[PDB]
RNA sequence: AUUUGGACAAACUUGGUCAUUUGAGGAACUAAUUCCGUAGGUGAACCUGCGGAAGGAUCAUUAAA
RNA sequence: GUGAAAUUCUUGGAUUUAUUGAAGACUAACUACUGCGAAAGCAUUUGCCAAGGACGUUUUCAUUAAUCAAGAACGAAAGUUAGGGGAUCGAAGAUGAUCAGAUACCGUCGUAGUCUUAACCAUAAACUAUGCCGACUAGGGAUCGGGUGGUGUUUUUUUAAUGACCCACUCGGCACCUUACGAGAAAUCAAAGUCUUUGGGUUCUGGGGGAGUAUGGUCGCAAGGCUGAAAAAGGAAUUGA
C-alpha cells in the first residue's frame, strides 16, 4: 500500500539542503519511518511511505509538510518543530496583496519590516512565539494559528505604514497578556 | 477629552452671550464646571446635559452646598433620544462628532431659543459662516444661513486647550429666524441634495444625473397620481419625458447655467418655487 | 516588562519543550551571592572592631540529613499546633442564623422578638464600632 | 482497482470548503463547510473545523465508494490572495490522516494575468 | 455556524426532508481514452439517472474528464503536463472519448520562470486538417553559454522577434501537415519542442522549450465512424 | 327592487347600578508615520477619493556539480 | 464580513462545482540600482506610418554657434463642457453595528469619477530639494547600444542568413565603488573643485523663528426697528439622635 508524494526545490534553496542534508534524512527515516529520496535530475524530493515499515498513515503528510516548510526558507531546526508537533501551520502572503506600492516604496516597506539588523522581525517572533521569512517580497510565517494571526496582523500594520516604535508598543501589549495568560 | 484653561476666552463667552436674568440655559458639555457656575450666577434657570458619569459627580459635588444648587439641574445620559424642555439660551463645548446634530437638532426644536453661543471647528465654522460664491459654500451652509442668521465671535487656538487638539477652534452665535420661513424642511433639503451633488457643476447637468431622474420621475409621478390625471405617453421614458419639463423649467428660470457655489437663497427658492408651480415635488 | 530584539537562541521545538515542562531562578542566584559576600563583609569588620576571636563563618545532589532540627526529634506537628489556629468558630453558614464567638448557635425564628431587637443592637454597636 | 476522486479544498480567508467530486467535476458527492461543523463565526475558518469537515466528508466518500483522491486545493484568489491557507492545510492533512488514497496534489488558484482594482483604496486595506 | 446564538434569518422558514437517497439513485460509468495513450480506462464518472436516456447521453455528451499523462501513460516524467479529454459517444456502460486540450501545472510554470533571464511566449492559432481549429502557446527561455561569465542572459528584442517568428511557423506547418490524432501522438513524447530547439539552436541558445498550452476553438461535423476507428454490434440476452 | 307590523336590536348618549383593577397623608406590625497637487465632506478634537515624494529603520537564502 | 458582530442573499437551491457566453478595463511572474523619451511618461502579438540617439564613414556645406525677454508646443492626478460606453474599484451620499479596547474604528449599496472622442484647465515632494554652454583636474571595475581585432566552443554544409559566449580595444550612455595634494561651518561635493584677494562666454535673482503693538496701507462682511421672571436642621440617616 506504498503511497508517494513529491515536492521540488529552487536552487537558491537547493545549496542548502544539500549542506544540511545529512541533517534532514535521520528524522524523516527514524522516527517516520519513511523511504526518502532526491531526484536531482529533476529536482525534486521524493518522500514514499512502505506498507509494513510505517505505522502513522498522517507521517507521510508531517513529512512532505516539514520539507516544503524548509524549502520556502526556514531553519532547520524549526522545521523540525513542524514535524514533532502537529498544530503548526504555515501562512504566505505578498506586499502587493495589502497595498499596491511601486518600486523604491516597496523596498522602503521591505526594510520597514525587517528593522535594522532584523531587531523588528525577531522582536516579533520572540513576542508571538513564531518564525517569520521574507522571501523577496513573498512573507511567510510558521506558528500555531491563533500566534500568526497576530503575527500578520503586526506585519500588516508595518506594510501600511506604523513605524517600528508603535509596533513594538503593540507587540509588548500583547506579549504581557499573552504571558499573564 | 480635553480641558479648557482660559478664564479670560470663558468671560468672553458669558459676555458675548449676552444672558437675561430670566433666562433658561442648557449647557452642553460644561467640563471642569467654570462655566456652569458662571451661568448659575446670571441666568435664571440653568439645566446641563452631560453623557459622562465621572464629569457629571465631579461637577455636582463642586456645585453642592451652594444656593445656586436650587436652581441648577442636571441631565444624564445621551440627549439626542431625550426630551430637551424649553431654554431660551444655549451653550455649548460638545466634541463636535455631535456638535452637527446639536446644530440641527436646535434648528429643528420647536418654539427654538434665541441665541446660542457654540464652539465648532475653525473649519465647520468657516463653512457655517460660508457666504455664497465662497469656496467653503455646502449644503450645510446653504441650510443653516436660511433658517437662521449665523456670525462669529472668537478664534481659540489649539494651544489653548489641555490635551492641544490638532484642529484649531472658534466661537460662533446662531440665531434662530423666529418665526421659522413657511418652506417645506423635506423639499428644500432635497433640492439642495440635488444641487449640490457637485457644487461646481451646472445644475443641468446635476439633473442630468440618472438617480435624481429616477426618483424625480417616481415623486412626480405619485404626486399626478394623488391628483388623478395620467400624462401623455412618451416615446422613450417617463424619466425623459420629466427630463424634458425639467428642461423647459429651467430654461424658462435662465438658472440651468449657474454654479450651485454662486447662486444665493434668493435663486434657490425661486427656483424651488418654479418647481411647485410646474408640478415637481422633491420630497 | 521588555521584549528581546535579538535572534532567539532556541527554536519553536524548544520553546514549546520549555512550556511542556521562588520568582526567577536568576533572582534567588543573586540572592544567594549577595547574602554570602555580604555575611563576609561583616565578618571582615567584626573581626577589626571586635575584641574577641570570632571565627570564619562556613564555606560556601543526593540525599541529605538534618543535623539541626528545631523540634525534640520525636515531636508531630499534629502535636505542636494549638486548637485555636486549628479550629476558631466563625459566623454560621446558613442565613437562617447568626453564631456568636464563644459557641453559640442561634436561630433567628426560635427567638423571640426582645431578643431579636437587643442582638440587633449589638450588632449594629459593634459595626458602628468598626 | 480502486476509483478516484477529486477532492476541491478551496482554504477561504474566512471559511473553508472541502467539495469532493468525481472525475470531471460534474456529480459533486459531498460538501462540507467550515462554520456547518464549527458553530460559530471566529472558528468558521479554523483548522479544527476544517479537521472535522474533511473527517465527515471522508466518511461520505467511503459511503459512496470512491477510495482514492486527486485533490485540488485553492485560494480565493482573483484581486485578492493567492496562496492556501492554514484552512486548506488543515484539511489536506486530516483527510491524508483519514485514509483515503491521495494520487496527486495541485494548487488551482485562479492567478490574475492582469487584475482590476483590489478592494482597499489606495491608502491600503487591511488595519 | 449552527450555534444557538446565530440568529434565524428569513432563511430557515420552510426545508425539504431528505428521502431522495441520491447516490442509490445514480449510476456508475466507465470511461476510455483515445488509441494514442496507452492506458486507456481510466477512472469511473456518475450519471443521475436513466430514466431518462436522454439525461443519461445528453451528460455524458456534455462531460469532460481531465487527467495527467502519467496517470494515462505510466511514466512518471509527464507528471507536469495535464490534458483534458471529452466523452462524446457513449455505448453499454463504456464511454469513448477524444483529446479536448492541454496544460501544464501551476507548479512547473512557476518553477520554470526565474530571474536572470528572457521569457518568450509565442501564439499561433490554425487549423489541422481534422477541421479542428486549434490555439498553441509554447514558451521559452533564453538559456545561457557553457562559458558564460555575465550574469544574466537576456536576448535582444530583435533575437526574440525572431525566435517567435520561427516558433510560429514551426508550430503552423506542423499543425497544419497534421491531424488531430496525429497531433496528440507528436505532442505526447515532446517532439515539436525538440523542433523548436533544433531550429532555433542558431539565433540564440535556449532552454525549457515547452508547448504550453492547446486548445479547441471549433470542431467540425460529428463522426461516430471516426470515433469507433480512432478507439481501435453486440446482441442481449432474452429476457422473457 | 320596493313595502307593513312586531320582537331581537349592534352601537351611542345621559346616567344609575354593582363588580374588578389602578395619586400624598394618617396610622400600625413585622423583617434588615510626516508631506505634496486636486477634488469633496452634516454623528468633523477631523475624515475620504485619485496620482505622486522620503525630507521613512534590510534580516535570511543565492554561481556551478 | 470583522477584533467582535450586524444589515444583506439564500428551497423559485444561494456560497461551491462543470461547461460555455458576453461586457469593459487591465497587461502579473519574466522586472534588474537595465532600456526609451524634451519632461510628464512609456511593458501582450503582428502590420502600417513617420520620427530619434548613439555608432561607422578617406561623403558633404564651411561658421551657419552659445546665452537669451515676448510668445509658442507639450504638460501626471484631480477638475470643467459636450457626446459615447459604464465590467471593476469608488470623494458625496444612503444605510448596518455603535460591543469595553481602539492594543484589532470597519460592513452592504452607490451618484460623480475611473475608461473614450472633441475642447478647456496648466498645477505636484513635476526632486538629482542646487541656471545654461565650453575646458582642464583621481584610481577601479561591471553594465547597455555601436564598431574593430583575437580565439575556441555553440553554430552549419549551393541557400537564403552569417546569431550566442569568452578576451583585449573602443566611442556614447544608466548608474555604482574607492578616495580627494581640492573645496566647505559641517554633513558632504567629480562638482558645491580649478594653487593666498577673485577676469572662459551669458540670463534671471538677493541686500530666521515665534511672539507684543500701530493701521488712513487696503479689502471685504454684519444686525434690529413692538419684546420682559422672583430665606430655609422648616436637614441627612440600612452609617443617626
Amino acid at each position: 500500500k506504498f503511497e508517494s508524494r513529491k515536492i521540488m526545490v529552487p536552487p537558491h534553496r537547493m545549496t542548502p539542503l544539500r549542506n544540511s542534508w545529512t541533517k534532514i534524512y535521520p528524522p524523516l527515516v527514524e522516527h517516520l519511518k519513511l523511504q526518502v529520496r532526491m531526484n536531482l535530475k529533476t529536482k525534486s524530493v521524493e518522500l514514499r511511505t512502505n506498507p509494513k515499515f510505517t505505522t502513522d498513515p498522517g507521517a507521510l503528510q508531517k513529512g512532505a509538510d516539514f520539507i516544503k516548510a524548509f524549502t520556502l526558507g526556514f531553519d532547520l531546526d524549526d522545521s523540525i518543530a513542524l514535524l514533532r508537533l502537529d498544530d503548526l501551520y504555515i501562512e504566505t502572503f505578498e506586499v502587493k496583496d495589502v497595498k499596491t506600492l511601486t518600486g523604491d516604496h516597496l523596498s522602503r516597506a521591505i526594510g520597514r519590516i525587517a528593522g535594522k539588523d532584523g531587531k523588528t522581525k525577531f522582536a516579533i517572533e520572540n513576542a508571538t512565539r513564531t518564525r517569520i521569512v521574507l522571501a523577496d517580497s513573498k512573507i511567510h510565517i510558521l506558528g500555531g494559528f491563533t500566534h500568526i494571526r497576530m503575527a500578520r496582523e503586526s506585519v500588516v500594520s508595518l506594510i501600511l505604514g506604523s513605524p517600528p516604535g508603535k509596533v513594538y508598543g503593540n507587540l509588548r501589549t500583547v506579549a504581557s497578556r499573552l504571558k499573564e495568560r | 477629552q480635553h480641558i479648557l484653561k482660559n478664564p479670560l476666552v470663558a468671560q468672553g463667552i458669558v459676555d458675548k452671550a449676552q444672558i437675561r436674568p430670566s433666562d433658561v440655559v442648557l449647557e452642553v458639555g460644561p467640563g471642569t464646571g467654570n462655566l456652569t457656575v458662571r451661568i448659575l450666577e446670571q441666568a435664571k434657570n440653568v439645566v446641563a446635559v452631560e453623557m459622562d458619569p465621572r464629569m457629571a459627580a465631579e461637577l455636582t459635588k463642586r456645585v453642592r452646598g451652594t444656593p445656586v444648587e436650587k436652581k441648577l439641574e442636571i441631565m444624564l445620559g445621551d440627549f439626542m433620544k431625550t426630551e430637551l424642555p424649553y431654554f431660551d439660551i444655549c451653550i455649548s463645548n460638545t466634541p463636535y462628532q455631535i456638535s452637527s446634530p446639536l446644530v440641527f437638532k436646535l434648528i429643528n426644536q420647536p418654539r427654538p431659543p434665541r441665541v446660542s453661543i457654540l464652539m465648532f471647528q475653525r473649519e465647520f465654522a468657516l463653512r457655517l459662516l460660508a457666504r455664497p460664491g465662497d469656496s467653503l459654500y455646502c449644503r450645510l451652509s446653504a441650510n443653516v444661513q436660511m433658517w437662521a442668521n449665523v456670525t462669529h465671535i472668537m478664534k481659540v487656538g489649539k494651544n489653548n486647550f489641555r490635551p492641544p487638539p490638532q484642529v484649531e477652534s472658534s466661537v460662533v452665535r446662531l440665531e434662530i429666524k423666529n418665526p421659522r420661513p413657511q418652506v417645506d424642511y423635506n423639499e428644500w433639503d432635497g433640492l439642495l441634495r440635488i444641487v449640490f451633488v457637485r457644487k461646481n457643476r451646472t445644475i443641468s447637468a446635476g439633473f442630468k444625473s440618472t438617480t435624481v431622474m429616477d426618483i424625480l420621475e417616481k415623486n412626480y409621478k405619485t404626486f399626478l397620481a394623488m391628483n388623478n390625471e395620467m400624462v401623455d405617453d412618451t416615446k422613450g421614458s417617463m424619466h425623459d419625458v420629466v427630463k424634458e419639463k425639467i428642461d423647459t423649467v429651467l430654461k424658462e428660470t435662465d438658472l440651468g447655467d449657474k454654479r450651485a457655489g454662486k447662486c444665493d437663497q434668493n435663486d434657490f427658492l425661486r427656483l424651488l418655487y418654479a418647481f411647485h408651480q410646474v408640478g415637481i415635488h422633491f420630497s | 516588562f521588555e521584549l528581546s530584539d535579538v535572534k532567539s537562541s532556541k527554536s519553536l521545538a524548544e520553546i514549546y519543550e520549555d512550556d511542556y515542562t521562588a520568582l526567577s531562578e536568576e533572582l534567588q542566584k543573586a540572592h544567594s551571592e549577595i547574602s554570602e559576600l555580604y555575611a563576609n563583609l561583616v565578618y571582615k569588620l567584626d573581626v577589626l572592631s571586635s575584641v574577641h576571636f570570632v571565627p570564619k563563618p562556613a564555606s560556601t545532589e543526593t540525599p541529605t540529613i538534618s543535623m539541626e532540627d528545631a523540634q525534640p526529634l520525636y515531636m508531630s506537628n499534629a502535636s505542636s499546633l494549638a486548637p485555636q489556629e486549628i479550629y476558631n468558630v466563625g459566623k454560621a453558614e446558613k442565613d437562617g442564623e447568626i453564631r456568636l464567638k464563644n459557641g453559640v448557635a442561634m436561630s433567628k425564628e426560635e427567638l423571640t422578638r426582645e431578643d431579636k431587637n437587643r442582638l440587633r443592637r449589638a450588632l449594629k454597636r459593634k459595626r458602628s464600632k468598626a | 482497482s480502486q476509483v478516484f476522486g477529486v477532492a476541491r479544498i478551496y482554504a477561504s480567508f474566512n471559511d473553508t470548503f472541502v467539495h469532493v467530486t468525481d472525475l470531471s467535476g460534474k456529480e459533486t458527492i459531498a460538501r462540507v463547510t467550515g462554520g456547518m461543523k464549527v458553530k460559530a463565526d471566529r472558528d468558521e475558518s479554523s483548522p479544527y473545523a476544517a479537521m472535522l469537515a474533511a473527517q465527515d466528508v471522508a466518511a461520505k466518500c467511503k459511503e459512496v465508494g470512491i477510495t482514492a483522491v486527486h485533490v485540488k486545493i485553492r485560494a480565493t484568489g482573483g484581486t485578492r490572495t493567492k496562496t492556501p491557507g492554514p484552512g486548506g492545510q488543515a484539511a489536506l492533512r486530516a483527510l491524508a490522516r483519514s485514509g483515503l488514497r491521495i494520487g496527486r496534489i495541485e494548487d488551482v488558484t485562479p492567478v490574475p494575468s492582469d487584475s482590476t482594482r483590489k478592494k482597499g483604496g489606495r491608502r491600503g486595506r487591511r488595519l | 455556524a449552527v450555534g444557538k446564538n446565530k440568529r434565524l434569518s428569513k432563511g430557515k422558514k420552510g426545508q425539504k426532508k431528505r428521502v431522495v437517497d441520491p447516490f442509490t439513485r445514480k449510476e456508475w460509468f466507465d470511461i476510455k481514452a483515445p488509441s494514442t495513450f496507452e492506458n486507456r480506462n481510466v477512472g469511473k464518472t456518475l450519471v443521475n439517472k436513466s430514466t431518462g436516456l436522454k439525461s443519461a447521453s445528453d451528460a455524458l455528451k456534455g462531460r469532460v474528464v481531465e487527467v495527467c499523462l502519467a496517470d494515462l501513460q505510466g511514466s512518471e516524467d509527464h507528471s507536469f503536463r495535464k490534458i483534458k479529454l471529452r466523452v462524446d459517444e457513449v455505448q453499454g456502460k463504456n464511454l469513448l472519448t477524444n483529446f479536448h486540450g492541454m496544460d501544464f501545472t501551476t507548479d512547473k510554470l512557476r518553477s520554470m520562470v526565474r530571474k536572470w533571464q528572457t521569457l518568450i511566449e509565442a501564439n499561433v492559432t490554425v487549423k489541422t486538417s481534422d477541421d479542428y481549429v486549434l490555439r498553441i502557446f509554447a514558451i521559452a527561455f533564453t538559456r545561457k553559454q557553457a562559458n558564460q561569465v555575465k550574469r544574466h542572459s537576456y536576448a535582444q528584442s530583435s533575437h526574440i522577434r525572431a525566435i517567435r517568428k520561427v516558433i510560429s511557423e514551426i508550430l503552423t506547418k506542423e499543425v497544419q501537415g497534421s491531424t488531430l490524432a496525429q497531433l496528440t501522438s507528436k505532442l505526447i513524447p515532446e517532439v515539436i519542442n525538440k523542433e523548436i530547439e533544433n531550429a532555433t539552436k542558431d539565433i540564440f541558445p535556449l532552454q525549457n522549450i515547452h508547448v504550453r498550452k492547446v486548445k479547441l476553438l471549433k470542431q467540425p461535423k460529428f463522426d461516430v465512424g471516426a470515433l469507433m476507428a480512432l478507439h481501435g454490434e453486440e446482441k442481449g440476452k432474452k429476457v422473457t
